DNA sequence: GCATCCGTGAATCGAGG
DNA sequence: GTGTCAGTAGCTGTCACGGATGC
RNA sequence: CUCGA
């Protein structure tokens, strides 16, 4: 195990001296932002407190070196600088963490990356997306398997730029800038134009938890009155979705390629069977099997 | 008082660039409706480079801006 | 399109090569003028200008001065976006 | 058994059952008592 | 008759058992606690009649523990006493309006005693603004009603634990002596058969180090603990010996880095455990320890401190427990069993209520002031010092503010409906300071314990991550001054039930045997059957002879919560659906008009009244003048009291609190009668929902698994309509370039959108407003250096920007109220604010597709279709049903309640008449005579674990009244014949038809719908915001990304994680390409990944992106 | 371990006071351990992924 | 090292990476998902791309 | 050479305050 | 400029598991 | 913090 470490420095041609720092970097300000509160007071990122404590101890070390303080003070100060840089990089790693106000451990740089709230899992493996919505789901028995019903208001916001384009085309609005105001004021024209926009434009329905891939399926959207999403009764099984308050999210594929992927790969009619077992899922399940 | 990473503070939020982008998309549509010289002047004291007078500047600026206002209001701005 | 992503130990020289200047003073900002203190954790000479093309001393507030290093405050004149990528550094005694 | 058994299997842990196995094919040597259990195998071909 | 005490509607009960004690004040938990805190006359009288000797008010306790205050010499002294309160600063509603805190000034009497002069100056000192508890048990902090939740904490005392080693598979034992305050001390027996002690978390010292520090000789130690080889081995394996040696050995482990003086250690080792300064067991702690060790069992609770005797007897207890002993008598003490303690048992799990939680914060503030006083004494002169110069009340007010404002226990009151508030005030939380962390709560703290019987409810508890950590107080439960939860029991003398009721704690109850409430009893008191069901110590249930019963339960519903007791036929529902029902009753939305349920349980009356959201008459009299605004009562003696109604007030949760008078002009009303009821109330009973005509059948798949079908009647007649009120708020501050001004004159805004505004830019009262409309016109001056080049050009080719208060998306209603505060007009605003406007918008929400309904048995669903009144399957006489429940989602859940509830429901709507001729039928022999005849729309009660039996219900279905035409529509099975309103043909089979109580839960699509094209982006990560309120987007999580990768939709994944999120340039070009009609461009790089790189650099990691050639690219 | 005393009553007959209380042990621990089971399952899932 | 740092033991992986001076050949689903390249699967493989 | 103790990990999305 | 005693709160009510850490 | 599937 020691060789595993030493041979690294040997081959790669990087010096082990790197493990001891002569200079520490300062992260750009926008990543340690300082915001103002509605009461006139200020709130600041924890990194600022940590960097500040380190700077204080470093400048005090400069003072002590210049003033020829007793060796005890210089050494006992260098130790504090060590502890402070340790805290900057991975607070709490060694011993007791640096308590903030309220005996709360301050977040370190390496705390910006670990776990669910870390950069990796929170902001890289999964982002938040434009052109998306969510609402309560309702069973729509008259729907076909490839169809789903979404509220008019939802689709108007989702297809907002498309509606502006078509409105300015058919001269319902003078310029695109005015088309936007039309959509935001919800003038009655859009509802006849919106139908043209949503025509055969598939959308993706997701219900968390997204256990297997059939937890996300594609549908042809149908404008419905009301404010709930109408879901086909057969896909319930796939989504493991009852109707006792369950909510679903809708995503609008934009690029031609996204539309093609949804239309071919993810359409609910092209995903009847269970990828785990090969047995069918969108089949008569409850009331249906009883009637039959 | 507070800390940003403290659970109880808002988030520096930046607006959605919709308007600015639509404005520039119009401004760019009333630039094809121009002449290359008015264009080169507007996209910039400039009288030192383009090798013309400063009254020629003042004017070209003047008439060009009026052509721009004409086009814009033609579109209904 | 870029093939590989390399990672390795940062030499002191690399740390200094990144930084646009040393953070000497421990101050943050002024709580009245909202201006960042010079050579502090928000020094505009180091990390960048608070607003676009606006230097600290106020001599260059216009877009005409693109790339001028102000002589009275030492701030460069580009977009505030650079306050999201310019590194600082502390030189340890 | 149970879900912890699935974890035991997928993490290649030293299981709970820790059942032994015949390292060489041969004749069984049941030497059961009550104090303890000791079992030997006589290799069906050569071996020890 | 049910609830024949206030003057309430005669609800008839199927009760077989009599109530020997009527329900106590359901709000006593908060009330008595606070009254004890401030020592009100009511509390002192309650304690005087309870037999208490020298009772102490909370403030009095703090001031006595503090008094007196002396410096190191003792030449100066300061003492406090007699805390009193002036009148309240401002009334409750005014505080809510003006965003201040409800409080009263607290005065004490402090006096300064001078020893070097022999003269004392005693004066009154103002201590601070003391927050006061409303009559409804709530506090008011900065204009918001809050509730302080009772906390379940481990009781102080001595506890023993038997742990099992993982590796050596031997039984080890430990002990913890937990004080009410001070350092902790835990003994243990490691796996080497040696005894050790850890002092304040510090290193594990040998258990003989402590004895040596105390002056005990090693030979005397061998004398006491010689019967155990483990203690001999400890004294042998010991390192240092000597009284002055182990003392310093403790000192250098407890407070390292200091010179060790013999006296400097002798001082703290006595102060940390035997001086009342830095160590104190409350009276309860002393009592608990005195029992567990069996010493001082006769002494009055006066020693608030630990004694050496206690430690010696404790180590004896431990060492004996380790080696199998089962009995011990301390030298000079009573015999006591040797056992481990549960720490989940409600005799060891204490409950500290408001009073105590507040006393602790006051204590902290007071000690913080005490230190400042001791410093200020040795500073100022010793002749011009007054209590006023010594006292710095800053830390005390800061302490109470820090508690109320910031604490897990100071909770924003649940105010959906009165029952929600009541339950919230009767909550028992395990989380919080001194209790435990959520990450430190196993499957054992959370599950029901046999000691919760009659004390905490085993039903009402969240099902989320807080399950078991938050209970509700049982109905008849009360709190004793020590903190444990007492419950009442009827004393059984000689197989004879007595009306004598005694309250017992958990450990007190375990020392007897109690019989289940529903035991057959003689009219005199003797038990009919010799064997009776009985609960026994350690939660053991078994039969026992009648001559063995000591006590018995008060009422059958003794174990359940207020909410739980409101579930009819609860005894037929499974704990899961019953939990859901009790939890969803608290999510009921107050309806425009409220109907009490046909089928009740008796708890509705007292729930409503005790909840405090109704108006009860304090004193008897007559109604002089009644208006929709107020009600004046002319008492008999001659005085008048006027109750003002709260009309269209915004609840904490946007539900509408609106009280209406019940009595009329010139009506005689008795004391305690409800003269006006509020939301979810009808003649003083909890009306959380409506009585709906239900048909249990599948209907064309619109009610497929748990969806619900409703008759548009409920829309037309506003049967499930409810009011919701939103508060909108804007301010005008001082900016760097000027000051924001609220003005009707807004740049580039037509006169048509500004048509509804007054001269100030404020919307006018009564105006209907859609989402996006202007409410308050505020413009803020923007500087020139902040303008886009295209913006500056558009300004040149043609200085304030628009910051008006617009209506958020999805909101709409009538503007009912405005409130304006101006720094110019005396109104005190935060520094830098010149004006503030609050606009109140009320929406009248009819029942919509997707709104969530539910019953009382955890039977929940959403509205999947609202059919026209003619489509609904209608009964024989043409009356169409209202709601259609799918059958399939009924027998799986095991909520037979609704079934029963349904049947009785019908019986109550039509009435019945039992055949009295030829005697009383054999099924109704047990029914009270009041139930053999009933008029239609009659009110009834099914008390929990009592009430209607299935046989009696069968009979009642047999004798249901006919309709107006003389026809009986439902069969004795409970089913009736229905006609398909769509085709006309009657349905082939009979269907279960009845009446069920359905509640409108607070999960409406009008709130839960959301959608976003674009909008705000977090500055640091550049990813869209979260939440509907911030107009955010939905999160495409890791699992959903796995779903994408599974399908192989590569381009969709990329598009989701780039142009649709944090591709700064890509998202803009996508918007441009959509409005242009061009194709979607090629996604760029996510800014979040740039952030990752810069962070990895901030950790001295040199990350570089290389191209295919090998050159680092920037 | 199973209680040496059963729940004799059915939901159609009507549980006794103590019958409901003794049912709640199992019901509540069912909900609790189901939460825990889902947690462990999801973690195993992401590992397998 | 990017695929491993995003899984578990982020710090313990990044230290090893910086020591061994590891290079990540950006050719994996997790990694391309992180940086926003088309995943080398389904419609992203070279045959169909 | 081995027991202790350190560090790692522990479901998904969503609402309001 | 500083000068007699002048001394945390809080807390253990999680657990399985592997392997470096340490006697 | 409280809550919904």
């Amino acid at each position: 195990k020691r060789l595993k470490v030493v041979a690294a420095f040997q081959q790669s041609g990087n010096s082990p001296m790197g493990m001891v720092l002569d200079a520490v970097p300062v992260i750009p300000p926008e990543l340690r932002p300082m915001v103002q509160l509605d009461g006139g007071r200020f709130a600041t990122s924890d990194l600022n407190d940590l960097y500040r404590r380190v700077i204080n101890r470093n400048n005090r070390l400069k003072r002590l070196i210049d003033l020829g303080a007793p060796e005890i003070i210089v050494n006992n100060e260098k130790r504090m600088l060590q502890e402070s840089v340790d805290a900057l990089f991975d607070n709490g790693r060694r011993g007791r963490p640096v308590t903030g106000p309220g005996n709360r451990p301050l977040k370190s740089l390496s705390d910006l990356l670990k776990g669910k709230q870390g950069r990796f899992r929170q902001n890289l493996l999964g982002k938040r997306v434009d052109y998306s919505g969510r609402s309560v789901i309702v069973v729509g028995p008259q729907l076909k398997l490839h169809q789903c019903g979404l509220p008019k208001l939802m689709a108007l916001e989702l297809f907002k730029p498309f509606v502006m384009k078509r409105l300015v085309d058919l001269n319902h609005a003078q310029n695109i800038k005015s088309a936007k105001r039309m959509v935001e004021r919800q003038r009655p024209q859009v509802w006849d134009v919106l139908e043209e926009v949503i025509a055969e434009h598939p959308v993706l329905l997701n219900r968390a938890p997204t256990l297997h891939r059939l937890g996300i399926q594609a549908f042809e959207p149908m404008l419905v009155e009301g404010k709930a999403i109408q879901l086909h009764p057969l896909v319930c099984e796939a989504f493991n979705a009852d109707f006792d308050g369950d909510q679903m999210a809708v995503h609008l594929p934009l690029s031609a390629e996204a539309q093609a992927e949804a239309r071919i790969l993810m359409l609910s009619s092209n995903n009847i069977l269970s990828p785990a077992s090969g047995r069918p899922l969108a089949m008569p399940r409850l009331d249906m099997v009883t009637g039959l | 008082v507070g800390s940003t990473d403290q659970s109880g503070t808002p988030e520096q939020s930046t607006p959605d660039e919709v308007n600015a982008a639509l404005d520039r998309l119009l401004i760019a549509d009333a630039l094809a409706q121009l002449s290359a010289e008015h264009r080169a002047v507007i996209q910039r004291q400039i009288a030192t480079d383009l090798g013309i007078a400063e009254g020629t500047v003042k004017s070209r600026l003047h008439y060009a801006v009026r052509a721009l206002r004409l086009t814009l209001q033609e579109l209904g701005v | 399109f870029f093939d590989e992503l390399r990672i390795g130990l940062a030499t002191a020289e690399d740390i200094r090569q990144w930084s646009y200047g040393e953070v000497k003073k421990p101050e943050t900002i002024n709580y009245r003028t909202l201006k960042p203190e010079k050579d502090g954790l928000f020094c505009e000479k180091i990390f960048g200008p608070t607003r676009d093309w606006e230097c600290y001393c106020g001599k260059y507030k216009r877009v005409r001065f693109k790339g001028i290093i102000c002589e009275r405050c030492g701030v460069e004149v580009t977009r505030a976006k650079v306050r999201r990528e310019r590194m600082g550094h502390i030189e340890l005694a | 058994g149970g879900l912890p058994r699935v974890q035991e299997l997928f993490e290649a842990r030293v299981p709970r059952g820790k059942a032994p196995i015949a390292d060489v094919t041969g004749r069984v040597r049941l030497e059961d008592g009550e104090r303890f259990y000791k079992i030997t195998i006589v290799p069906d071909d050569g071996g020890e | 008759s049910n609830n024949s005490v206030p003057g309430a509607p005669n609800r008839v009960s199927f009760a077989k058992l009599r109530e020997p004690l009527e329900v106590p004040g359901l709000l006593d938990v908060q009330t008595d606690s606070f009254e004890w805190l401030i020592g009100s006359p009511r509390w002192r009288e309650s304690a005087a009649e309870r037999g208490d000797v020298n009772p102490v008010g909370g403030l009095e306790e703090v001031l006595y523990e503090l008094s007196p205050i002396e410096d190191f010499s003792g030449s100066m002294s300061l003492s406090f006493s007699d805390p009193r309160f002036d009148d309240v600063k401002a009334p409750v509603d005014e505080c809510k309006d003006k965003d201040m805190t409800y409080a009263a000034p607290l005065f004490v009497t402090a006096e300064f005693i001078n020893n070097n002069t022999g003269e004392i100056k005693s004066q009154t000192v103002f201590m601070g603004d003391f927050p006061m508890m409303t009559e409804k048990g709530t506090f008011i902090i900065n204009g918001t009603e809050r509730v302080v939740v009772s906390q379940l904490v481990r009781s102080p005392g001595v506890y023993f634990d038997e742990t099992i080693d993982k590796s050596t598979d031997k039984t080890l034992h430990s002990v913890k002596v937990i004080p009410s305050r001070g350092a902790w001390l835990e003994f243990d027996v490691d796996k080497r058969d040696t005894v050790g002690v850890r002092i304040d978390r510090k290193r594990r010292q040998p258990v003989t180090v402590l004895l040596k520090a105390l002056g005990w000789t090693s030979e005397q130690i061998v004398e006491r603990f010689g019967f155990s080889e483990i203690m001999r081995s400890t004294l042998e394996k010991d390192n240092t010996v000597g009284t002055d040696e182990a003392l310093l050995d403790i000192y250098r482990k407890l407070r390292p880095g200091e010179p060790p003086t013999k006296e400097s250690a002798q001082t703290l080792l006595e102060n940390l455990f035997f001086k009342e300064k830095r160590y104190d067991l409350a009276r309860v702690g002393r009592y608990k320890v005195n029992k567990k060790l069996g010493l001082h069992v006769g002494e009055p609770i006066t020693s608030s401190t630990l004694t050496e005797e206690d430690v010696v007897a404790t180590i004896e207890y431990l060492v004996r427990l380790h080696e199998g002993q089962t009995t011990m008598t301390v030298p000079g003490g009573v015999e006591v069993p040797v056992e481990t303690d549960d720490i989940d048992h409600f005799g060891n799990r204490r409950l500290r209520t408001v009073g105590e939680l507040i006393q602790n914060q006051i204590r902290v503030g007071m000690s913080r002031m005490e230190r400042v006083v001791r410093e200020r004494m040795t500073t100022q002169d010793v002749e011009a010092i007054t209590p006023q110069t010594l006292i710095n009340i800053r830390p005390v007010v800061a302490a109470i503010k820090e508690f109320f404002g910031t604490s897990q226990l100071s909770q924003f009151m649940d105010q959906n409906n009165p029952l929600s508030g009541l339950t919230h005030k009767r909550r028992l939380s395990a989380l919080g300071p001194g209790g435990l962390s959520r990450e430190r709560a196993g499957l054992e703290v959370r599950d029901v314990h046999p000691s919760h019987y009659g004390r905490m409810c085993p039903i009402e508890t969240p099902e989320g991550p807080n399950i078991g950590l938050i209970g509700s107080l049982s109905v008849y439960a009360r709190v004793n001054p020590f903190g444990f939860i007492e419950t009442p029991y009827r004393k059984v003398v000689d197989g004879v039930v007595s009306d004598e009721i005694v309250y017992l704690t958990a450990d007190e109850e375990d020392r007897h045997v109690v019989a289940q409430a529903n035991s057959p009893i003689d009219a005199d008191g003797r038990f009919v059957e010799p064997r009776v069901l009985v609960r026994r110590k350690a939660g053991e249930v078994e039969y026992v002879p009648s001559s063995e019963v000591d006590y018995m339960d008060v009422s059958p519903r003794q174990m359940v919560s207020v909410a739980t007791a409101m579930i009819p036929f609860l005894e037929h529902d499974d704990a899961n659906r019953a939990l859901m029902g009790a939890n969803m009753q608290r999510q009921a939305v107050p309806l425009v008009r409220s109907e009490a349920p046909l089928v009740g349980t008796g708890m509705e009356l007292r729930a409503a009244i005790d909840a405090g959201d109704v108006v009860v008459a304090e004193e008897s009299g007559v109604i002089e003048e009644v208006s929709a605004d107020y009600i004046t009562v002319m008492h008999d003696n001659g005085t008048r009291r006027t109750y003002r109604m709260r009309k269209f007030a915004r609840s904490n949760h946007g539900t509408c609190a609106n009280q209406c008078p019940i009595v009329d002009a010139g009506d005689r009303v008795e004391a305690g009668q409800v003269i006006a009821d509020g939301p979810c109330t009808d003649d003083g009973e909890m009306a959380l929902g409506k009585n709906l005509l239900v048909a249990i059948m599948p209907w064309e798949g619109h009610n497929y698994e748990d969806a619900i079908i409703l008759s548009n009647r409920l829309v037309e007649e506003d049967v499930l309509t409810s009011i919701h009120i939103e508060e909108h708020e804007i301010d005008a501050r001082d900016t760097k370039l000027g000051a924001e001004e609220i003005t009707r004159d807004i740049p580039n805004i037509s006169d048509e959108v500004l048509a509804d505004l007054d001269e100030r830019g404020i919307v006018r009262i009564g105006a209907e407003v859609r989402d996006g409309d202007i409410l308050v016109g505020k413009v803020t001056p923007k500087g020139e250096t902040e303008l886009t080049p295209e913006e500056r050009l558009l300004r040149a080719i043609f200085e304030v920007r628009d910051t008006s208060l617009k209506v958020p998306h999805g909101e709409s209603g009538k503007v009912i109220g405005i409130r304006v505060f101006s720094r110019e007009d005396e109104d005190e605003l935060p520094a830098g604010v010149n004006e503030l406007v609050r606009v109140y918008v009320a929406q009248k929400r009819k029942i919509s597709d997707g709104d969530k309904l539910a019953g009382r048995h955890g039977n929940k669903g959403v509205i999947g279709k609202i059919l026209p009144v003619e489509d609904m399957p209608f009964l024989a006489d043409g009356t169409p049903v209202d709601i259609i429940l799918n059958t399939h989602g009924v027998p799986r859940r095991m909520n037979i309640g609704q079934i029963l509830e349904t049947h009785l429901g019908w019986c109550a709507h039509s009435g019945w008449k039992v055949d009295a001729a030829k005697g009383v039928p054999d099924w109704a022999a047990r029914l009270p005579d009041e139930l053999l005849e009933a008029q239609p729309n009659a009110i009834v009660s099914t008390p929990v674990f009592d009430g209607a039996q299935e046989a009696e219900l069968q009979g009642l279905l047999s004798c249901t009244l006919p309709n107006r035409d003389g026809d009986v529509l439902v069969d004795a099975d409970g089913k009736a014949m229905l006609f398909d309103g769509r085709s006309g043909e009657p349905f082939p089979y009979p269907v279960t038809v009845g009446y069920m109580y359905i509640m409108k839960l607070h999960h409406l699509v009008d709130d839960k719908i959301h959608a976003r094209s674009t909008g705000p982006y977090s500055m640091i990560t550049q990813q869209p915001l979260g939440g509907k309120a911030q107009f955010g987007g939905q999160r495409f999580g890791e699992m959903e990304c796995w779903a994408m990768q599974a399908y192989g939709a590569a381009y969709t994944l990329q598009e989701l994680l780039t142009i649709k999120s944090d591709d700064t340039v890509g998202r803009v070009k996508v918007y441009e390409a959509i409005v242009k009609g061009e194709n979607i461009p090629e996604p760029g790089i996510p800014e979040s990944f740039k952030v990752l790189l810069k962070e990895l650099q901030s950790l001295c990691l040199n990350v570089e992106v290389l191209s295919s050639d090998g050159a680092a690219i920037e | 371990e199973f209680i040496p005393r059963p729940v004799k009553s059915s939901f159609r007959e009507g549980l006794t006071v103590l019958e409901y209380f003794i049912n709640t042990h199992g019901a509540r621990k069912g909900l609790a351990d189901t939460a825990l089971r889902t947690a462990d399952s999801g973690y195993l899932t992401r590992r397998l992924v | 090292w990017l695929s491993a740092a995003s899984f578990q033991e982020t710090t313990r992986v990044l230290t090893d990476a910086a020591i061994n001076c590891r290079s990540d050949k950006l050719n994996g689903l997790k990694e391309n998902v992180i940086i926003g390249k088309l995943i080398p699967a389904g419609t992203g493989i070279n045959r169909y791309r």
